[PDB]
DNA sequence: ATTGGCCAGCTAGGATCACAATCCCGGTGCCGAGGCCGCTCAATTGGTCGTAGACAGCTCTAGCACCGCTTAAACGCACGTACGGATTCCGTACGTGCGTTTAAGCGGTGCTAGAGCTGTCTACGACCAATTGAGCGGCCTCGGCACCGGGATTGTGATCCTAGCTGGCCAAT
DNA sequence: ATTGGCCAGCTAGGATCACAATCCCGGTGCCGAGGCCGCTCAATTGGTCGTAGACAGCTCTAGCACCGCTTAAACGCACGTACGGAATCCGTACGTGCGTTTAAGCGGTGCTAGAGCTGTCTACGACCAATTGAGCGGCCTCGGCACCGGGATTGTGATCCTAGCTGGCCAAT
């Protein structure tokens, strides 16, 4: 009488949960009313723009023929991408130190 | 058994081999990832939130968090994104 | 106890450390004053709202949680400690 | 499709128709026994510009004539400087080119500027 | 005999503190200094070793940002030191202020 | 008979009259000063909700609207403003 | 049966009305549930505000000898004061100019 | 009803720089900068309009309301006093 | 016969332009501009009058603060003529990009 | 043959003159500010319910304090190059003021899309209980990688060799 | 008999060498990343019920379009002078390196405040219904203020006057 549980990620094709968008939605108090598919477009948008950072992150890890993701790669990600350094211009990463930028004029001739 | 702290790690990891298969993680990258995550979800939230008060509307639906998202990313992001979240949504709706 | 006088521990080569982190090639002697005055200007700040924080809990602790949330508000937000 | 990977843009800030003056033994014997420092109002004159102290014994020693003809627009630049002189510096540079000390500002000017078009022995 | 002339060792030195990543300031001193601060506004304060760490990258990130701005300013001037005047027209502009 | 949109302006002209008895006010100032204060009001509001829900606190009480103006309001506007707020609820509470 | 009817205002002794200052933080859903001292005190705090901008500008139209506050007063008042500049430092005020302000170096001697 | 108006930036003319200038207490003005500092001002309006129009659509109005104007501001962290915010 | 030497008129000039408030761009061709803009945004857009006029307060507030802070760097580089390399550096510095 | 003074001429600074800009004083009218009125909707008042949160008590994490040893970093000094900054000069690119062109501003009319409100209704979401499997913590382990050491390469500064000019001696002059 | 060619000495550019900073490669041993398991509770599912928001229909305010005078501003060009910026040369202050001093960091131990949890209970706020008067919009009216004409004052630019210096000839040496 009962169909098999299956999360609505599942149901979204995500990895994110949706579920947990929801309850933090709702007890977040942004309204007194959440629709059911703003949950699911949430998680999708998120899981997207983490999909995006994680990618940019590992391939410059392979040009430090670093295997495992540090913060550094992830600084060295996002500052190398202009929309995401527009993104996340106003963040500092703990551990993610500066993009090498020694300016023209400093360098001897 | 003590009070357990929510976070998204295992979810990145999820994604993380979904784009690179050879590729692992530290923990204080997720850290960060979960910070990001939480700081995205809040923006996009809150925002949807003052854009629902801001129309006299109780409601988040998709069109809200739709608009919002277009607000915040910059451009390539905000297309791709919003392509992506209809993409979802739909096939949500449609099972 | 009081603790005094505790700025001069920002030493001068760490603030040339710093800087070459920033790309800077060549400092005046008189960076030094004014980047520790600065400096207790930010931390004043960022201090006083995380305290502020703390006090309204009613903890005694200033947790790292405490200093992210100062932080955003400044808009300057640190990822990486629970944010 | 994918996104293209955009990448971030950043902030980032004379030797004209005379004999040289080293080859006219008589000027080469002045810029030889005068201080370097006499030279400076000459070489102004002979390029427009003085040079560094250090080269300016080479600057003045190797110049060779104007290129140019009298009456020309760069003739009456170089009557400019030496209408913007005094009489004592121009009877000066008269002695050091081996010219005769005499003369109204006017007739320096010309005279100096007749030799230094095509200086010779 | 050897010796660098000035200026090397300083561009060799900026490449390895960018190259890198670890904390720039010694960890004991900067917190007492945060502990001389805290003394102001409330007495016999106890901060979590954490909540250390992160002001410590917050104002490791601020300075290092502000040297940034400041030596864009100095380039700007056709100058290479940057000097006090640098750094309070770097304030100043983002809207910082004394 | 329309929808009628609220303002604050009759209280700042009353305020304005406690202050400069004299002088009066344009209506363009006027709209200046209802902005401004929906402005204050949304920011301190605002950070009352979030240093509430940073607490897992469900109810903004006198503490929250304090603690969020200390934040807000640079030094000697925080004190002033702290102690009339403490002045006002006082008598509220003791009548 | 029915005691006078005294606005929450009049108990407070404030200009604002802090009934209407409840209604909105309940209508904003800041939260669930809006404490009975808050709409109080964030009235008198922001009655409070409006009293200093206002005290500050009428202080500058008598300096103008003008008797009525126009924007130009207020943003006179405000970039004046240093306390208020810095809270409405990110301000843009409508017909509000500029605080005059001819840099020392461009005056001729 | 519809018609392009194209290449209308040039109506930020020379002077009106000139008088904004000005405001800002510039003595002397390079004669190049004109073209930049429009440049300049194109970007900026593109990303209010953006932000306005976006709420616009939102609210499925078709005609972009000051209060829309403001909003689009106050995301830009640059917040308008005086339109009704 | 009269002649202001350079730099006084213009002098005077900012002593006007200061003192006064009213909009210093001429309202038809920013009203043009605006709509050009929306143009690619949206077709046929409608633009409420009070619309436009907040637009041009937001703007012209935005480049007066704009000139001021590249004055500031003028200045600071012992010149007096303002110049592009000026602007984007008051920007790059602001946090406003390229 | 040289040195000092005289007449004429020139240039700099302090002053004088003229004019425009700025300001100030007072009269004018006009329109937006400010007051009054009736209505209505939002604020207020009273009684009820429960549940959020104050408070107290317990556990134990983790913050504090302190010590000693090692050592890298900090400090102080000597030294010298490169740099900042002052000076000068030059070209021209700005600024300023004419006359001319032009399109901004204003007021008016005409048109109507579209803002805004209201009524219908129902698709959607809140709420509840019952279900359960996804997610958390603990633990185990095992590969990534930071470190070390040898070798290789590159980059930097130091050095030598040669080409050129200048000075002295012997031979030529 | 004296000094210009010959050789010797000095200097600058190219070539060369030393050597030490960087890189590359293997090996190694560490410990954090990652998997597994069992338990928990938040996610799921179905049903019910109110309810607010999509929708059509309406009225009309407000945007758009077009027109024609009236200026004011934008424009183009001539003229010139203050500026920017290339050159230059000084002092020196800031770097670099060395040797000595300091205390940061580790790690290890001990102590205890107070974080975090749970349980109690209770004042406080949500809620509803009834009440009502504060606040709104519409009308009106009238004083502040923009304006403008005439003076008065100041700021600017152009000009004159007083002063010191320079050149050729005459007088004295």
């Amino acid at each position: 009488a009962r169909a098999k549980a299956k999360t609505r990620s599942s149901r979204a094709g995500l990895q994110f949960p949706v579920g947990r968008v929801h309850r933090l939605l709702r007890k977040g108090n942004y309204s007194e009313r959440v629709g059911a598919g703003a949950p699911v477009y949430l998680a999708a948008v998120l899981e997207y723009l983490t999909a995006e950072i994680l990618e940019l992150a590992g391939n410059a890890a392979r040009d430090n023929k670093k295997t495992r993701i540090i913060p550094r790669h992830l600084q060295l990600a996002i500052r190398n991408d202009e929309e995401l350094n527009k993104l996340l211009g106003r963040v500092t990463i703990a551990q993610g130190g500066v993009l090498p930028n020694i300016q023209a004029v400093l360098l001897p001739k | 058994k003590r009070s357990r702290k929510e976070s998204y790690s295992i979810y990145v990891y999820k994604v993380l081999k979904q784009v690179h298969p050879d590729t692992g993680i530290s923990s204080k990258a997720m850290g960060i990832m979960n910070s990001f995550v939480n700081d995205i979800f809040e923006r996009i939230a809150g925002e949807a939130s003052r854009l629902a008060h801001y129309n006299k509307r109780s409601t988040i639906t998709s069109r809200e968090i739709q608009t919002a998202v277009r607000l915040l990313l910059p451009g390539e992001l905000a297309k791709h994104a919003v392509s992506e979240g209809t993409k979802a949504v739909t096939k949500y709706t449609s099972a | 106890k009081v603790l005094r006088d505790n700025i001069q521990g920002i030493t001068k080569p760490a603030i040339r450390r710093l800087a070459r982190r920033g790309g800077v090639k060549r400092i005046s002697g008189l960076i030094y004053e004014e980047t520790r005055g600065v400096l207790k200007v930010f931390l004043e700040n960022v201090i006083r709202d995380a305290v502020t924080y703390t006090e309204h809990a009613k903890r005694k602790t200033v947790t790292a949680m405490d200093v992210v949330y100062a932080l955003k508000r400044q808009g300057r937000t640190l990822y990486g400690f629970g944010g | 499709g994918k996104r293209e990977k955009k990448k971030v843009e950043r902030l980032t800030m004379a030797q004209g128709k005379g004999q040289k003056l080293c080859e006219i033994e008589r000027i080469h014997f002045f810029l030889s026994k005068k201080k370097t420092d006499e030279l400076r109002n000459l070489h102004k004159l002979l390029y427009n510009r003085p040079g560094t102290v250090s080269s300016l014994k080479k600057n003045v020693g190797q110049f060779s004539g104007f290129p140019f003809e009298k009456g020309s627009v760069q003739y009456k630049k170089k009557e400019e400087m030496l209408k913007k002189f005094r009489n004592a510096m121009l009877k000066s540079i008269c002695e050091v080119l081996d010219l005769e000390r005499s003369g109204v500002n006017s007739e320096l000017v010309k005279r100096i500027l007749n030799f230094l078009m095509h200086p010779k022995p | 005999p050897h010796r660098y002339r000035p200026g090397t060792v300083a561009l060799r030195e900026i490449r390895r503190y960018q190259k890198s990543t670890e904390l720039l300031i010694r960890k004991l001193p900067f917190q007492r200094l945060v502990r001389e601060i805290a003394q102001d506004f409330k007495t016999d304060l106890r901060f979590q070793s954490s909540a250390v760490m992160a002001l410590q990258e917050a104002c490791e990130a601020y300075l290092v940002g502000l040297f940034e701005d400041t030596n864009l300013c100095a380039i700007h001037a056709k100058r290479v030191t940057i000097m006090p005047k640098d750094i309070q027209l770097a304030r100043r502009i983002r809207g910082e202020r004394a």
